[PDB]
């Protein structure tokens, strides 16, 4: 059984063979145990607070929104340890991890973010780290395999099947299933089997707790809105979590335009696949989009009303990108410049409406720069 | 249809356990793999497991996984699956036939629509890899209602809820993972006969799982590697796989 | 006549042409004004706080001194915005620009650092930027160049001469004699005519002021020394002004050690220069510590004792850097690696002795990696 | 030594002022540069100014700019360019001559040596360029010490205090920087009569110079033009120093 309910709605559960059944109740019963005791608490509060820069910054953004009758902040988790808001969870699975006695960290990475994540907090909790990728992902991302190095983790390139994420997942989970009393698998969203959505959505959740604070401070009323950037849904469910009961603050998610619901990655949720059911590949100018489904927390919300989900296409992404570097001097990440896109439509669209808007800026863009510029120069 | 019932009741009057190999459909071809399959019957196969070409096969390792690329190189797709397993079935009716599936092809179009189609082509059994005992029963209820026999895996790390419920729900067979107490126990509740699998290539394994009281075991690894060494030579791959199955079959008296 | 005193001992003056002293007098007025505005101390406040992310983090490092008596605390630089601390005074000159009703920015710039960071401060002030940078550099720094335009800077790539740095800041000294109405200076060191030596180090205070209220809270006492890499010498003043009082605080100033004085760059200093007395250029692993010189303050506290100063090597740099991303999962900038390497040598050639030291991280290193992945690569 | 006074009395007595060019020395050569300056004097120049290559020259421009370079690549060094003054001034007993010098050259060796090393020489004047009148005073104290009159210039941004330091420390000449207003007020403080510089390029601004009570001009950017121009072919070039200069002289009647 479990002790907590595995399903959001309709969507979500524990898509897993047999045989992994056992580590995830573990997990599941060593979170739950973990939520109620202080000293996991103060420690996870000491990583957040000394080692990743926690709180984090809420900068009003003026200069962008001159003229119009919106006011725009940008919750800054750019400026985490890291570059990212990943950082924030990697660090709390990495404490479970300890907690359950696990000395050993598997992870799979796609552009590297995760890879990269997932190495730096295995280095500060002396866990030993192993991670996975797609062989081709490999090639094309040399700086950060070689920062997962330099941190001390292996990384193993996958050569089998396409050499892509797809095969670097599936192999995680094999090494797994055989070594999960040692080793814990440090999932990069908030999708996958129970118990991950939920556990990703409470080692988020202080940024909108931040966020509610932050906000209440400055202005003295919540946020009409909170938009985040959607990939697995992990910055945006960490954004939407504090504000779910707060009825009158809108939630917007941000999926990627570029240019049906299944069982796959362990659960039930809305996915890309085509007519005979195989599972496709999202594509973006951003890497970090690029997830064929979406945690279950935002497919039920979705299906009830609570929070609305939009596109932004590349270009859209790009103009939103070259706008912050230029007006606030801020470098964005292009997954979170799809985020804030939508608020620069919502304010352009309708520039005499009084909006109250928080955009999640989930991370900086340096690592951006060589696929922005090969973008400008390939179109003159 | 009871083949499974059939098939073990039958084996027990000769006092011999089961030999069932497994295959990925199409595999290196659509024709070539109907004549493999053809031939590992008249070696002395007593069932069949088949596999079918999915894009992530999380619960497999490399030789299958070439056998799968193999498979969606020369162009398979479901429904080819499906009339392969209908002509199967017309050229052998006693054979039990059993699927091993991932769970998004259940789901795809419905659930009791592929297990409507399973048993117009005549399939006795689906095991659904990704799919624990925990979240099986939307697929168990229509098996069950498409006179289709669900099969669960007990794997070694089972404890004693497990092996109840494993009993209690699956039926044709159980499949024990590469044990004899976990098999006394399984047979203690009253559990589908238990084939053994993972791990089988030799002769000697087949009589180690009949002794220690399997009803037989299913060789997967060991049979698709033959395909694997032999693509250039069909008439020695089916000579090969011919002497395999034999003896593995002798090995189980 | 100036309000403040130029010099520091014998270093330091305002070795410029006759035509910009009442451009040094109105700036050195207005820092002097604002410096008891507490309007500007606000306004400098919250651009720091909600802008750049201050307070930094003070991080323990246990991992690396397990086994030793010493406690090595680093104050987080490399998580500001921009990842250095030169934000911190860019922000601070900018808002003087604004003070003073200059509406242009004019800088110079060798690896880009600076060039990034006056970029960054001056579209976050509405402020035009144009930035000087030798036409070698400019080759080689495609990444830093393009960042300085998508935050709407212009770059002029300066042809003349050796075409280095040297040429860059002549070229931006002569546009600022002609434009000093309406265009600030903003220098990217405590180094240069009074009153820069003054203004950056009271901009870059924080620092050590910050380090000094997170080490009494976290260990009830001051520091047995704290450490800090020198180039023209920011990062470091700014770290040990608040100490320099507290007589039992040890100041250690870290330079290059890679494989006299002069009258230059408008100051009294000791400075790298032939026989002749032409200036030369210094090397090291980091272009970032390339000064040949360094500023008057630091000159004066080694004249008397108050402060010492020792160099590093680039394999000692490099060898600190690899220990700090594999044993707390910081990547740091390799300038701040000497300073690093250097509490690494006081802990481990004196294991037993107790010692409670701070090392300024003074920036991260993720612009260090194909430095240092080509260096690992052409000696194996 | 008192060659600026001299100088400017004579050219009063000829109701006349002073034409000044200015070269850096050793460029392009150090023997080509000796036959320029000889031409310069001989062309009608009332006095000389000369540069010395210096790595950093903050306050000058381009031809300029690349006279320097044209200097540190024959291979000229300081001791080349004060054997080269010495040679000059036992050449030509009454011509003042002025350098135009950056600070670290004169802080170097000593400033009180740079300065012995001037006198001995027969060096005038030395302006150091990145000197404000309010540091200038270790310099002014060794120039006059060795009997060597400092140079200050006189900025159009100068205010009153300004031109009565400039008018109370400033021997032989005062450098007016490209004005009638600065030029009565120096000569109300008695300040050293002063020679307009930068821009001058042409025989009309030194004649508006001498018209507007400046004893004098100093061309340096056009001279040194007129050798860029002319690197191959020596013999033109110091025909077109001489027809310049004479004509540039002939306006300062
Ligand atoms: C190929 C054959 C089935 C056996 N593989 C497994 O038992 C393990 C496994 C991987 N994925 C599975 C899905 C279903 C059942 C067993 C599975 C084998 O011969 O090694
Ligand atoms: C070359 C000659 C001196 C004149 N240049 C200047 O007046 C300005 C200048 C630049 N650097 C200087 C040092 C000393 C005096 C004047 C200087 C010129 O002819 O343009
Ligand atoms: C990983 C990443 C994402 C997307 O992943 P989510 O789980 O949806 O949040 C978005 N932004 C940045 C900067 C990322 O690093
Ligand atoms: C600019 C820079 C330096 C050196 O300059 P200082 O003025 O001495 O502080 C050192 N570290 C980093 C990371 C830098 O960016």
């Amino acid at each position: 059984t479990t002790l907590l309910n595995p399903y959001f709605g309709e969507f979500g559960g524990m898509y897993v063979p047999q045989i992994l059944m056992p580590a995830l109740n573990q997990l599941e019963e060593a979170f739950v145990s973990a939520q109620k005791d202080p000293e996991f608490q103060a420690q996870f509060a000491d990583l957040l607070k000394n080692y990743a820069g926690r709180p984090t910054a809420l900068t009003k953004c003026q200069n962008i929104t001159a003229g119009t009758r919106t006011t725009l902040y940008l919750k800054r988790e750019d400026l985490l340890h890291g570059g990212a808001h990943k950082t924030n969870q990697v660090l709390g699975q990495a404490l479970l991890a300890k907690r359950m006695g696990k000395s050993e960290i598997i992870a799979e990475t796609g552009a590297g973010q995760h890879g990269v994540a997932s190495a730096l907090a295995s280095a500060l909790l002396g866990l030993k780290c192993r991670i996975y990728m797609g062989a081709k992902d490999v090639e094309r991302q040399s700086p950060n395999v070689f920062r997962m190095r330099l941190m001390g983790a292996e990384v193993i390139p996958v050569h089998s099947g396409s050499a892509t994420l797809k095969d670097a997942c599936n192999e995680a989970l094999r090494d797994w299933s055989g070594s999960y009393e040692t080793a814990h698998y440090m999932l990069g969203t908030a999708a996958g089997p129970h118990p991950y959505p939920t556990i990703v959505r409470e080692f988020q959740r202080m940024i909108g707790e931040e966020t509610k604070a932050q906000i209440l401070d400055k202005e003295g009323r919540l946020p009409d809105a909170v938009i985040a950037c959607v990939g697995g849904g992990s910055n945006a469910i960490g954004m939407f979590a504090d504000f779910i009961n707060d009825t009158s603050v809108g939630l917007i998610g941000v999926e990627p335009g570029g240019h049906r619901v299944g069982i796959y990655f362990g659960m039930k949720a809305p996915m890309m696949q085509t007519a005979d059911g195989q599972i496709e590949e999202s594509y973006s100018i951003s890497a970090g989009l690029d997830f064929p489904s979406v945690g279950p927390q935002h497919a039920y919300l979705n299906s009830i009303g609570r929070a609305d989900y939009v596109s932004i296409t590349d270009d859209e992404a790009l103009e939103a990108f070259k706008t912050l570097c230029r007006h606030e001097g801020i470098i964005p990440a292009l997954e979170s410049s799809h985020a804030l896109a939508h608020a620069l439509k919502m304010m352009r669209e309708q520039p005499e409406k009084e909006q109250l808007l928080v955009v999640n800026l989930s991370g900086r863009g340096d690592k951006d720069i060589f696929t922005v510029h090969d973008i400008l120069k390939a179109r003159g | 249809m009871e083949r499974y019932e059939n098939l073990f009741a039958q084996l027990n009057d000769r006092r011999e356990g089961a030999f069932v190999p497994f295959v990925t459909l199409g595999d290196p071809g659509i024709e070539q793999s109907l004549k493999i399959i053809d031939t590992l019957i008249d070696a002395g196969a007593d069932a069949l497991e088949l596999g079918v070409p999915f894009s992530d096969p999380l619960a497999d390792g490399p030789t299958i996984q070439n056998a799968n690329l193999r498979a969606f190189a020369a162009g398979v797709t479901p429904a080819q699956c499906f009339e392969m397993l209908a002509l199967i079935r017309e050229k052998h009716p006693t054979i039990p036939i059993g699927l091993l599936m991932y769970a998004n092809l259940v789901f795809n179009n419905g659930i009791d629509a592929f297990y409507a189609r399973c048993e117009q082509v005549g399939v006795d059994s689906v095991l659904v890899a990704d799919v624990p005992v925990e979240e099986s029963a939307p697929f168990r209820q229509a098996a069950l209602r498409h006179n289709i026999a669900p099969i669960f895996i007990c794997p070694p790390n089972a404890d004693d809820d497990l092996l109840r419920q494993v009993a209690s729900y699956g039926r044709g067979y159980t499949y024990l993972l590469s044990l004899h107490h976990l098999i006394e126990k399984l047979k203690e509740y009253h559990a589908a006969p238990a084939l053994q699998g993972f791990g089988i290539s030799s002769p000697e394994q087949v009589s180690a799982a009949v002794r220690a009281g399997a009803a037989g075991a299913i060789s997967g690894s060991a049979i698709v590697k033959i395909i694997e060494k032999n693509l250039a030579s069909p008439k020695q791959m089916l000579a090969e796989l011919r002497s395999f199955v034999s003896a593995m079959k002798a090995a189980s008296r």
